[PDB]
């Protein structure tokens, strides 16, 4: 199975993506099995 | 992580002090030094 | 004009900025460190000053200190960033290469995206401009080689249309572009298998332009991953392909 | 001193609050017990050196000429010896001096004589593997400074050598194993072919770390950062990366 | 507790060196105000 063509984002699009979410950033200040043995001994 | 944020702060409070005091002493050594420039040049003019 | 300036340093160590460029419609949006040139020029002539006498202010001395403090780092920034930004640029150069430095740019932007939320007033900043300088240096490098040798690929492609009609040329170029392929794979560069099987297309298409050419070894992806268990037939290891691309 | 600091605070604070009848702000200190301070420093750093040194001596010079530095690495030492070291008077203080330029110049001579000795590893080894294991065997002799400083110019040769070496490393794993003769000489030995693979890997991991460390003796410690051991052990955490074994088992697990 | 007790070290050297540079910067100007009435003095004392 050909692997999926990984590729960064550009330059200008992830600047932008950047200022993005610097924006929306708020300003901050500076078992089950082995229970199952168990429960049917407690039955019998 | 928060102790070493206060860590990090009272180093640079600690840098940003000994400046200013060492700013300070220059300052004030420089004023002894045409202070008492001023008064042998005085003193010359005396005589 | 400095008390006027009231200049400082604080907040984040990243800042995005426009600048518009002449032949592009768009603002260009650039990255550039949240340290200005003339707080260095401040300091310099603070401490120039000094000597000849010149009472500087002391608040403007305090100020000059307190952006030297933070200049080792500063400096580092502002190389690393301007390092990036050249390696963008020769990425954009050549758009034959762009798939081969996927990784490297996509951790140098998630380099760049964990240092924008740091601030300066941070003690995670001492180590991280060293591994983002490490990073980046490393970047350039790769991209430095990713030039030359895939240069050299393209040259040794242009040389095969001009090639001579002799079994042993045409097996010695081959195995340099081969080799060539291989020092791809060592360095790991992503994206192999796609510009490799390109290649594979583009010089098959050169060999139907040209039993010589079918007796010809094939230019393999990832000739290092051994002892996975995989198999390639005949047609995968020689151009006997090369009889089914005729432009005639 | 942190008992003396804590003090210093103590009698800051009264001359701040006792201004009028401290009349002065001198606070010149200057212990009696800091020339022996310094002494007993310069003691301590001469001795590890001269530890170092000696236990480097005994160990890689263990002929005539070997035992020759020896007793003149110990007679260095004895006439250190006999100068009173603990008194810190100036005539004490000529003598350690004179001592220590005595057993500097004792020791540069023994240098000289290694460093002699280190020609005549050329004008004695033939092939390239002699030297190899000369300097495997001298190794921790090179640590010393001036005797780093001696060897330069067969280093690029083995390291040209080793770079040699791991190219044809390099060229063998070129070749799948299925297509090795390693796959057919397994099999008629009666080892699996997954398990053949596997081993196959794994020696060639060996001597890829062979010759790491044979790089690593050529050119001393700090060879990660050397000129010419960057690429190499670049080369090396590639090539140990793509020679990882885990998939094969997963897969025949699986 | 390492960062602790470093956090207490800075404090500890930092109250150190800021009462030496108070007494220094005190001392000095004790030193330019006595030097500076008495240039006055040996000014108006000259005329």
């Amino acid at each position: 199975v050909h692997d999926k063509e990984l590729a960064a984002e550009d330059e200008q699009v992830f600047l932008m993506k950047q200022q993005s979410l610097l924006a929306k950033q708020p300003a901050t200040p500076t078992e089950g099995v082995l229970a199952s043995f168990f429960n049917s001994l407690l039955s019998k | 992580e928060h102790l070493e944020q206060e860590k990090h702060e009272l180093r640079r409070r600690f840098e940003n002090r000994e400046g200013e005091w060492e700013g300070r002493v220059s300052e004030l050594e420089t004023d002894v030094k045409q202070l008492q420039d001023e008064l042998e040049r005085q003193q010359l003019h005396l005589r | 004009k400095v008390q006027q300036r009231n200049l400082g340093v604080s907040g984040r160590i990243f800042t995005i900025e426009s600048t518009r460029v002449r032949g592009r419609t768009g603002n260009v949006l650039k990255l550039k460190v949240n340290f200005l040139p003339e707080i260095i020029t401040l300091s310099k002539e603070v401490r120039n000053l000094k000597w000849l006498g010149f009472r500087v202010p002391l608040a403007i001395v305090n100020k000059a200190h307190q952006a030297n403090q933070l200049y080792p780092f500063a400096i580092s920034l502002i190389e690393s960033v301007r390092t990036y930004e050249r390696t963008c640029e020769k990425v954009e150069e050549r758009n034959t290469i762009s798939l081969l430095v996927a990784g490297l740019k996509k951790e140098v932007q998630a380099l760049i995206a964990e240092g924008i939320a740091l601030v300066w007033e941070s003690y995670k900043l001492d180590p991280y401009v060293q591994r983002l300088a490490e990073t980046v240096f490393n970047f350039q490098e790769k991209v430095d080689d990713l030039l030359i040798i895939e240069e050299k690929i393209d040259l040794e492609v242009r040389s095969l249309e001009t090639c001579m009609y002799d079994h042993k040329t045409f097996s010695e170029i081959l195995n340099r572009v081969q080799k060539a392929v291989d020092d791809l794979n060592l360095h790991s560069y992503s994206n192999l298998p796609i510009w490799v099987n390109k290649l594979d297309m583009e010089i098959e298409r050169i060999l139907g332009v040209r039993m010589v050419v079918l007796s010809l070894p094939r230019i393999q992806s990832q000739r290092y991953q051994v002892g996975v268990h995989y198999e390639l037939t005949e047609e995968e290891k020689f151009y006997r392909n090369a009889l089914t691309r005729m432009p005639d | 001193d942190d008992e003396y600091e804590k003090l210093q605070v103590l009698l800051r604070d009264i001359v701040k609050r006792k201004r009028e009848e401290n009349l002065k702000m001198v606070w010149r200190i200057n212990p009696a017990h800091r020339k022996l301070q310094a002494r007993l420093d310069q003691m301590r750093k001469f001795r590890r050196q001269h530890e170092q040194l000696r236990a480097v001596i005994v160990r890689v010079l263990r002929d005539a000429a070997d035992a020759n530095a020896i007793e003149e690495v110990n007679l260095a030492y004895e006439n250190v010896k006999e100068v009173d070291g603990l008194d810190v008077s100036k005539e004490g203080t000529e003598a350690w001096e004179a001592a220590m330029k005595r057993y500097d110049e004792r020791i540069d001579r023994v240098e000289t004589r290694i460093t002699a000795r280190l020609r005549d590893q050329l004008g004695t080894a033939k092939n390239a593997n002699e030297m190899f294991r000369i300097f495997s065997r001298f190794n921790a002799l090179f640590v010393r400074p001036h005797i780093r400083g001696a060897i330069r110019e067969y280093q690029t040769q083995l390291i040209q050598r080793v770079k040699d070496d791991i190219e044809s490393l390099h060229d063998k794993f070129k070749v799948q194993y299925p297509q090795s003769q390693a796959c057919k000489m397994s099999h008629v030995r009666d080892l699996p072919p997954v398990s053949g693979s596997i081993i196959w890997a794994k020696q060639i991991d060996r001597q890829l770390t062979a010759y790491m460390k044979r790089v690593e003796d050529v050119l001393g410690k700090g060879w990660e950062n050397h000129v010419e051991g960057q690429k190499l052990k670049q080369d090396g955490d590639s090539f140990r990366m793509k020679l990882n074994t885990q998939e094969i088992f997963d897969d025949w697990a699986r």
